[PDB]
């Protein structure tokens, strides 16, 4: 209710704005490299799965 | 901004939502204390200072199940308003949780699902949850909803309940309990999903690679079905879908709302490892009977509008390409006034995993959800276990005596009997 | 001086729109704050067709931009060129946009027409003079093709004289986003036929064929798919803005192509498209482009020419080159296709040259042709309606909004009589 | 400048101002010895020096309850004048409290607040605490209150009485004691506020969470709405409320004056880490029948004009749109002339607190005071138990043999059948 | 020499004035202690129109502040301008105000009366002219309402000649801070009819919504909207107090306003007003305030002109601008929208221009209107007053004053043949 919102509000969506770009950018890399796209995998987390399972 | 209610009703209600709000709280980065060590107001409220509070209403007839919450990891993320436990349960009777029990706490609950309300200024559903069999599940849900879509009208109500099993049964009234409740949810909920445990125990034995699961394997698989429905109101996407969106596009007529479940890739971390799982691979695992998460096959049905829903780096192309080609596959039946038959949607946040999680950390995975005739096989099954029951009255007295009359046993039977004449006429083509 | 207001609607038109502030703001060069930085005078000569003049240097473009869910508008301001936008020309609704068009068309449309009805009064009446509008929507969806629908007729109301162009998306036949396309298509239908002076139709499918047989694009994406599109939008209106040999404006291509008012949907082309591969073997002459703009597979539009016939055609030309080289081609393409053209029309083919070209290009061309190849669009969507109305359909989520079951017969018939008209002028 | 006078009469209104007179020295700054370590002068006279005197008269036919103030802390706080006791009480009889022993005292007590009302140069009103069983409270205040009216004349008298519960009742003659002081404050009081005991153990339990509440806990409650209602007169404020203001906003007519009270939020110090406590929620709050001070369903009836009265950082311009969302309340009724139908009061004081306490500091609260036609139920069942006891002459004897006249019973019986008879006449439609 | 005498009555009243004060003080340059310490000559040409001198540079305003109740006294006087004011000129009862219209016109106000009169006395008859009266007062209330009234007919007895000329602030359509407005309007309508030259109406709704819409303040307190309120009263003195191209006074303007005796209340306007950071994107030009003093969201009425039509408008413009850009604004603004103007009334707009703007504009303008509009808001009360009056309701305190019934009858009668004659001049 009570605040100078706009004032703080313009700030929070800069943020918002600065953000999108931020993850447009990094996406746009790794789509481009079409080994990630088509086929790629995350192998390296993936077998810190597996020795859990053994534990 | 725009908001989703949820309300959990029953043990199973219960032990599904602690499951699936860990998965929430872990997904967006709050702690079990709500703190921090974005799309947070889709499910939360800021209290003030750094606190978040979840938009839930856990409410059970006994308190077995609500305590465990309560002296839990996770009692400090609730209010405790939003944990409601009666003092004996309905012991598996409709009427005992819709007439005696069931009215003695129902103007409780009622206050504290609008009041929460209040802090969704973009109020666009809700989502129930039930189990069929269970006396709170059925009698409680039907009075719940009967009573909410007075209150609130033109809201999406949507469902996510649990059939009972074809063959695996832990209660003997079960039949009794699902048909009665089947009634109230026909006119009052807008869409509601369909699962069984059979169908999920088979899918986490081949295809998640456990020996012998537990409830808390199923819940979690039911969790990401809700994640991956929810992610277009959350994160950023190519292509997004909103609840009445899904509610046009699925449902052909007002009766015909029931869909289905599926989801993929299930996998196990070795076995991921070993393949590299497409977006042409993953589509067609959709489809497969295997992998539907009701026991029934579509093969001796037909398919009317199926929905899509994709995760991760995917791209418009990719998902074209694959939906162009299950058209082609001849295993696969649509009804023909429904030429199109798809609706598609792209999101660009992959799935989360769990510590102590049993999936692989993939980074492209699709859900599904469709409208097919093959449900009435399971209608048909239900009917034909309460006949044998009903011919000698088996189980009258006890429904009787708590309150509930005589003639709503036949009148529940020719409701669901009008509800099956609907699907043999809609699968009918000219 | 013959200014033009821009709207987008939905999120098709939202996209397709952003993209194309970027190839102008490129073209006069205008830096994303807003600021001329060009290299060239002419630039700033006719920059008043598009743009209004902040005090300080700061130009502003023509654009309006209308949706019923404010999601599609956070990802515009997030794009580079997001800023440039006056911020109180975003006028956009609370409520779901439901992908319904009897929704769009009479519950939230009515609410936003006449907020939208104002703003588009500033930016129309702020203007020493105005030639026309600018629409960018697609049919298949709820909001861009309801609304817009709806937005069509009050603008005929209050300023029948302006030219009324509008760019549309079709519903694709293989592969489509949208159950109830089909609904859609019909019903808006009814609208454009009567209202709009001028309608381009664009395929998406035709999109995805070209990038996959001419550019040779491993991985499109729609922003490629949507530069296609920004490229004809800039050719039509270069006429107003840079100087030529012959000037061609949208009044003389109306006038040319359209011989009945109803006969002006149109099919649209650009060449050079050149595969990355295959620059260093083509040789860039008039004669080149003459190809590729009369090619089959280089038409936007997923209906082939072949199967039917021309009444009018329209070539655009950017660059210096030779008026003789030019004309003759118009010449040769015509009587070396004698059967694709109607007789009762002598001179089928019109031209136009324009002295300055796009950035990196030395030459470029645009085409803008009308035929009775529509039939087989219009026939497709047809048949499709009339199997999901036969049996009564997702036609109950229509109903409880206020719409009339008499209306889908209406949308038919007028659709069904175009279909129709175009058959007896083949003859 | 302006004045207010507190008096306090029987157990049940000495024991209430214990509690208020803590909360108003501790809000101003004042020990309870009467120094300091403004508003001070609307509650307290400076006799010079640095020392302060309250306004208030405490009496009491028996000395028990007084003597605890003259050994307690506080005995150095008053002026001992003020402090007048008896010698032996009422013994739950009105005849007695009023004609045979109420006489010994009167005058004595009519020239004490007197000669506090000469050093009051700008007084507006008073402050008097009853409970409607006793003898003293309902005896000695018919007779207090009937020479006031007739010493003062145009000074509103606003009362704070203890209405008798339901079910709760620790007096066997208190339905006698209750109709024969119903006569005295509808013709003398100019507005007397309801409250009861059962509603206010119900709102101490729930929303302040207390296992086993006292008179203690009950006495801290109803202090804070005298302190919120006469902030107006002490703190700034947007918006500024006199009694008068309040006068001619609550009453439509002469008879119709009783109201009923409200306040919000009302919570417990961990519940509050988890809610907003915005202007939209306190204002919601205010309409539950839970939080009613006085058990009575205000949906049996419907609504006349309403005060609502605001306590902290409050901006004008959003109170106004908690008042739009209540005027879309459905469940609320409003009576169709006075469409209007709200006052609003901002002052920015937030509230005080104390050691010990129950209630939690909050940014902002909101008090509501408001009229409707739900009271008539409260007179409803007062009519019913003085007819059975009145049908076999149960207690009349006591009351006979003390002075008092047979022909009364009946009448008072009549004055209170006038006044049902009243509300229902405005009630009806318009 | 122009002298303007101004009284504030009630809370809404004060609170008000006092921000007005600071405005003038500002533009003028006249430290908050009273001396001039400001940046032009031209500042000291005519301060004497609303300040008075004291030996020793001292400049004390002609201000009369009336209340009831101390309350707002002493918040005055905590102001940062309080030491401005002349500490005699404080007139105030010792009583509540009671919100009641009869208890403050007949109770306490004839009391005050008498000495309210000989405080506007010493003022009055001191200056060299006296051209008319400045009252700021609320038409809700108990003490401006009814007050402001008593004093306006006493006003009129002593100065016939002089403009009375009043502000007004009209209870909202849609929340309102009173449940006994609608006998406190009605009751003060008969007098201001028969009585004041000049009335101007604000609505606190509009207040809002322009805060809102335009100036995006997210909280907009009590100050923002006297502020706003505030500029009007100095646009409209200001032609008394600066040079300009073409003077109009107030008396000019009641000649061409007013066409008839009973209809002279009027909407006022401001421009141009702010939008956070958005005024970057905006090229402010003469065009430009046109646009926004004819739009009809920049009215501080809720009062639709739209649904009524216009009988005559007036706009002054402040700073060094064209006269033949200001001409051509009011014929293009008549001329286009013709449906909203009267026939038998040709030449509906009046302009003026004046040579300084205030400080931190280059430009500003202000707009004064009178329309048919107004009976929208009558209705609004009427029908209020109608259904408490049938019931009685809260009448019994106003009879325990001293009023009689019949005055209710009479204050309606006239109320609803005010209403009838904007409804037959419509024609
Ligand atoms: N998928 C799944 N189903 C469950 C789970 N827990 C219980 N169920 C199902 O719930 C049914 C039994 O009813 P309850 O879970 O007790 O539901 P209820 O409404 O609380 O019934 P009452 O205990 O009588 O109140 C059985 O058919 C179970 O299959 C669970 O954790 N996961
Ligand atoms: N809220 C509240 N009520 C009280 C308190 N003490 C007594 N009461 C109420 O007082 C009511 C009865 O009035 P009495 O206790 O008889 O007081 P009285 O007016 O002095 O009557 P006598 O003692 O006989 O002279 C009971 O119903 C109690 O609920 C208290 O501390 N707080
Ligand atoms: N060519 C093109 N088509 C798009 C783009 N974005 C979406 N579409 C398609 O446009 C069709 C209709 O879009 P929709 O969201 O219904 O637009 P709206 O209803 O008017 O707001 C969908 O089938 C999308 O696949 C784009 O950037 N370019
Ligand atoms: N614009 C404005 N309005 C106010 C202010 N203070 C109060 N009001 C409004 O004025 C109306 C009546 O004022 P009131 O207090 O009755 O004035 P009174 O006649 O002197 O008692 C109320 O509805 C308030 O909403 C203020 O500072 N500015
Ligand atoms: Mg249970
Ligand atoms: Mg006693």
């Amino acid at each position: 209710m009570e605040l100078r919102q706009h004032s703080q509000i313009e700030q929070i969506e800069n943020a918002k704005i600065e953000r999108r770009r931020r993850e447009h950018a990094e996406r746009l890399k790794r789509i481009m490299d079409e080994k990630n796209l088509q086929m790629g995998m995350d192998y390296d987390a993936l077998q810190k799965q597996i020795d859990e399972k053994k534990a | 901004m725009r908001e989703v209610i949820s309300i959990h009703v029953g043990q199973a209600g219960v032990q599904i939502g602690n499951g699936c709000w860990e998965l929430y709280c872990l997904e967006h980065g709050i702690q079990p204390d709500g703190q921090l060590p974005d799309a947070f107001n889709t499910f939360f409220s800021e209290t003030g200072a750094g606190k978040h509070v979840p938009r839930a209403v856990f409410v059970d007839l006994e308190p077995t199940v609500v305590d465990e919450v309560r002296t839990g990891t996770y009692r400090q993320l609730f209010h405790p308003e939003q944990l409601i436990s009666g003092k004996e349960d309905a012991a598996n009777n409709y009427a005992r949780g819709h007439y005696t029990v069931g009215k003695e706490i129902i103007d409780l609950t009622l206050d504290r699902i609008r009041k929460l309300a209040d802090q969704c200024t973009g109020l666009q559903g809700f989502l129930i949850f039930h189990s069929f069999g269970g006396g709170t599940g059925a009698g409680f849900g039907s009075l719940l909803l009967e009573r909410l879509s007075v209150d609130y009208g033109k809201k999406s109500k949507l469902e996510f309940t649990v059939y009972p099993s074809p063959q695996v049964s832990t209660a003997i009234v079960e039949p009794y309990n699902s048909i009665l409740a089947t009634h109230s949810m026909i006119d009052h909920s807008d869409c509601a999903f369909m699962v069984d445990n059979e169908a999920l125990y088979d899918l986490c034995r081949r295809a998640l690679d456990i020996e012998r699961p537990t409830y808390t394997n199923l819940n979690r698989l039911i969790g990401q079905v809700v994640s991956s429905l929810t992610a277009s109101l959350r994160f950023d996407g190519a292509l997004n879908v909103d609840f009445t969106e899904f509610q046009t596009n699925l449902v052909p007529y007002a009766r015909i709302h029931f869909p289905i479940c599926s989801y993929a890739p299930v996998i196990s971390a070795e076995k991921a490892y070993h393949e590299q799982l497409s977006v042409a691979e993953i589509t067609n695992s959709l489809f497969e009977p295997a992998n539907m998460m009701v026991k029934c096959d579509p093969r001796h049905g037909k398919y009317m509008a199926c929905t899509l829903l994709y995760r991760g780096d995917v791209v418009p192309k990719d998902v074209s390409a694959a939906v162009a080609t299950i058209k082609t596959k001849r295993t696969i039946q649509f009804v023909d006034w429904c030429p199109t038959g798809f609706k598609m949607g792209i999101n660009y946040q992959p799935p989360t995993v769990v510590p102590g999680g049993d999936l692989a950390k993939v980074q492209r995975a699709v859900c599904m959800l469709a409208n097919t005739t093959a449900i009435a096989e399971a209608w048909s099954r239900l009917d034909h276990k309460f006949d044998l029951m009903y011919a000698k009255r088996a189980f009258v007295h006890w429904y009787v005596g708590e309150g509930m009359e005589e003639a709503e046993f036949p009148e529940a039977r020719e409701d669901l009997a009008l509800l099956e004449k609907d699907y043999d006429e809609v699968a009918a083509e000219s | 001086v013959r200014e033009i207001v821009h709207i987008q609607a939905g999120q098709c038109g939202n996209q397709i729109g952003a993209k194309f502030w970027e190839v102008i703001s490129d073209e006069h060069g205008i830096d994303p704050t807003g600021s001329y930085h060009g290299d060239s005078d002419l630039q700033l000569e006719r920059i008043n067709v598009y743009y209004n003049e902040a005090t300080g240097g700061k130009y502003v473009p023509r654009a309006i931009l209308v949706d019923l869910e404010p999601g599609t508008m956070d990802s515009v301001r997030a794009g580079q060129f997001g800023q440039l936008f006056r911020p109180d020309n975003f006028v956009f609704g609370q409520s779901g946009a439901g992908n319904n068009w009897a929704k769009g068309y009479y519950t939230e449309g009515q609410e936003l027409c006449e907020s939208i009805l104002d703003v588009i009064r500033k930016e129309a009446e702020s203007c020493d003079c105005l030639q026309g509008f600018q629409l960018v929507h697609s049919l298949g969806g709820g909001t861009g093709a309801g609304l817009g629908t709806l937005l069509l007729n009050k603008l005929r109301e209050e300023y029948p004289d302006r030219i009324l162009s509008t760019y549309s998306i079709v519903p694709s036949p293989k592969v489509s986003d949208t159950v109830v396309e089909p609904y859609n298509c019909t019903l808006s239908v009814h609208q454009l036929v009567e209202s709009a002076d001028e309608v381009f139709c664009i395929d998406n499918e035709a999109l995805y064929d070209i990038c996959f047989r001419t550019l040779k694009l491993t991985t499109p994406t729609y922003g490629d798919l949507n530069h296609l599109v920004s490229m004809v939008m800039s050719g039509t209106t270069c006429a107003l803005r840079f100087p030529g040999q012959l000037n061609s404006d949208l009044r003389k291509l109306a006038v040319n192509l359209v011989p009945f008012p109803r006969l002006h949907f149109f099919i649209v082309g650009f060449a050079p498209l050149t595969s990355r591969g295959s620059q260093q073997y083509r040789a860039l002459t008039v004669p080149e482009l003459t190809s590729q703009l009369f090619d089959n597979k280089n038409m936007m539009a997923a209906c082939d020419p072949r199967r039917g016939v021309y009444l009018t055609a329209s070539a655009h030309f950017r660059g210096r080159m030779s008026s003789k080289e030019v004309d003759e081609q118009m010449l040769n393409i015509q009587a070396r296709n004698t059967s694709y053209f109607v007789e009762w029309i002598p001179s089928n083919v019109k031209s136009a040259i324009c002295d300055i070209p796009p950035r990196g290009l030395k030459m470029a061309a645009t085409f803008i042709g009308n035929t009775t190849a529509f039939r087989e669009l219009f026939t497709r969507v047809d048949s499709q309606f009339q199997k999901m109305y036969a049996r009564r359909a997702f036609i109950h989520w229509y109903v409880n909004e206020g719409l009339e079951t008499v209306e889908f017969d209406e949308a038919r018939s007028n659709m069904t009589d175009l279909i129709q008209e175009y058959e007896m002028y083949e003859t």
